[PDB]
């Protein structure tokens, strides 16, 4: 058993996703782009975070 | 009647296709592609998995030496120390103070727990897909499931679907897999029997239950310390769990077109690249005559709304006058608008609605009901919600279809350019006619 | 959520309490009796 990160608080913009994170323990984040070219990126969130996208 | 039609392997959003039989009343056909599923052929190579050394004891033999016969285990060594005096909890080992010797041996070979942890590597050679359809067929859904690589055709309703093959043979998969549990990684493994150590691939076998083990871990016996019984060694630790503790990203999270892996079997499942041809077969019994059913006349379009948004956010209202209640077919004439609706009920003089999607600024399209054709004509408003969760349930606009109804800028500006030069160029014509008149 | 303010009130005393932590329910697991929810963290503990 693992558990599930909190929802995280989401606000849009134009071209883009503004999302604050609340994690609890180390959480990894990542993203990729569904095109051609994924692009992926990831990190590790370990305090209160706001990311852009 | 045999159709033809091709639709983009974009999954989730329905796309209408028209079966036009003339002398019969046109139908449509909305297909949705549930999930495209890429299993490709896999042949293993070999699977690598954490090793143990087997060390025996140490043999101790004073006032004499001894010696090792080389075998041929996976990794084996021997390594025989001179001047040596153990010792135990009681005491020295023997009288024997020196010119002992003591032999240390140890070999390599896969730990147990290789039944259960390990990462196979495989090659990866084609893939053979299969595709999930929903249809709607004269109002009902059904559901088929069928091979896409077109050589499978599956019946419902009478009615026979041959899928594929896909236009593209794009695979997130390179020419070497390695699988682990359930992650997929695109690795340029090591040949068999040229794994390095402390890396990926140090210790190998062709199958899980094979006895021929590759083990080139580097592994050297050391002097033991003084007045101890132990069997020192360095050896680079096991390249598994090296390899475990930065596998990285898996292709799960990292694979092109938004492509999902699993394995067992190994699947790259609903990647939205290329377009999907599909035939259609249709017995004449489904077919019914134009005369039977009802034709729309003195019919005339309108739209109070237009978004150009990723939902349906037009609405077109159409005035018309049906010969007779029942069922009616509804399909765009563009391939800019994509009308939601499939088909509607239609009785006596009336109005009826229909939902669409365009990312046109100046929507400018044909409706074709019962084959009889609408112009409707209608100005859209962006959204102001920049980002939503679903895919656009619009095409895109190309280079042709483009500009809004305010494009008669660019023809008065072209224009009164093209008036410019032509009043320089028969300016010019004239005087060269005068000149060459002139002699 | 999340941030200075999430909840407030007029005086320390008062019974008016507004609170926007974004608070979502969540299935609780099978065969079990517990409550999950997903709820951001308290915003005064953060900006502490
Ligand atoms: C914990 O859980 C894991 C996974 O859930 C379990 O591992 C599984 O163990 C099974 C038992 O061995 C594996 O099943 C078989 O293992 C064979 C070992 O030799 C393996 O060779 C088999 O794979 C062949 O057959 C497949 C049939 O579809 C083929 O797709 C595949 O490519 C293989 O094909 C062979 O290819 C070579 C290459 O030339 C040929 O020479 C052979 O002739 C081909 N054989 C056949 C039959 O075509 C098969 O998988 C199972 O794979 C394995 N799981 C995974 C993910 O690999 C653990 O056991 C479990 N723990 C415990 C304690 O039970
Ligand atoms: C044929 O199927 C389509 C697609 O829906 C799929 O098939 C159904 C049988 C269900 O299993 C669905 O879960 C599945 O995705 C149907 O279109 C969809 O119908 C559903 C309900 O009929 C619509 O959901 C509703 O949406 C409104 C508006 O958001 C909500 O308020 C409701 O609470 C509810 O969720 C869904 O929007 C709709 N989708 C589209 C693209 O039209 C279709 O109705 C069905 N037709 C028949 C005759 O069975």
């Amino acid at each position: 058993r693992v558990p599930k990160a909190r929802n995280p608080t989401v606000t849009y913009g134009k071209n883009q996703v503004i999302m604050l994170l609340y994690p609890d323990h180390p959480t990894l984040l990542s993203y990729r782009n569904m095109g051609e070219e994924p692009n992926y990126q990831e990190e590790w969130v370990m305090h209160k975070k706001e990311v852009v996208l | 009647y045999e159709h033809v039609t091709v639709i983009p392997n974009t999954v989730g959003v329905p796309y209408k296709t028209l079966v036009n039989r003339p002398g019969y009343s046109p139908m449509v056909l909305e297909m949705e592609l549930l999930s495209v599923t890429l299993e490709p052929t896999l042949s293993l190579d070999y699977i690598t998995c954490e090793y143990k050394t087997v060390i025996p004891s140490p043999y101790v033999k004073c006032c004499g030496t001894a010696e090792c016969k080389d075998k041929n285990l996976p990794d084996y060594s021997c390594k025989v120390f001179t001047g040596v005096y153990p010792f135990m909890w009681g005491g020295a080992y023997c009288f024997c103070d020196a010119e002992n010797t003591q032999l240390s041996e140890a070999h390599v070979e896969k730990s147990e727990s290789c039944k259960t942890e390990f990462a196979s590597a495989y090659r990866a050679h084609t893939a053979s897909a299969s595709a999930k359809l929903r249809v709607l067929y004269q109002g009902n859904n059904i559901t088929v499931t069928a091979y896409a690589n077109g050589d499978h055709a599956v019946t419902v309703k009478d009615a026979k679907f041959i899928v594929g093959p896909m236009s593209s043979a794009w695979t997130p998969f390179d020419n070497k897999i390695v699988v682990y549990k359930g992650d997929v990684y695109n690795m340029d493994y090591p040949p068999f029997g040229a794994g390095r150590p402390g890396q990926f691939g140090d210790i190998q076998s062709r199958t899980p239950e094979s006895k021929d083990v590759y083990a080139n871990t580097q592994l050297v016996l050391q002097r033991p310390a003084a007045g101890t019984v132990h069997v020192p060694y360095s050896q680079a630790p096991s390249g598994f769990k090296y390899w475990l503790k930065e596998r990285g990203a898996s292709l799960q999270h990292t694979a092109p077109f938004g492509c999902q892996i699993a394995t067992n079997p190994v699947r790259a499942v609903n990647c939205a690249v290329g377009n999907m041809p599909i035939s259609i077969d249709i017995p004449e019994a489904a077919f019914t005559r134009v005369v039977d059913a009802p034709s729309l006349t003195d019919m005339s379009c309108e739209v109070p709304a237009c978004t150009h948004s990723s939902d349906f956010g037009g609405v077109a209202v159409i005035k018309y006058a049906a010969s007779k209640k029942g069922k009616c077919a509804v399909h765009s004439m563009t391939n800019a608008v994509t009308i939601r609706e499939a088909e509607i009920e239609v009785e006596g003089n009336s109005q009826l609605q229909i939902s669409f999607s365009t990312a046109l600024a100046s929507a400018e399209f044909r409706v074709q009901v019962c084959s009889t054709q609408v112009h409707c004509a209608a100005e859209c408003h962006p959204p102001k919600d920049h980002i939503v969760n679903y895919p656009a349930s619009h095409t895109t606009l190309g280079v042709q279809d483009i500009s809004a109804t305010a494009m008669s800028w660019v023809q008065k500006i072209t224009g009164g350019v093209g008036l410019v030069v032509a009043v320089a160029a028969l300016i010019l014509i004239v005087v060269l006619c005068v000149s060459f008149s002139r002699h």
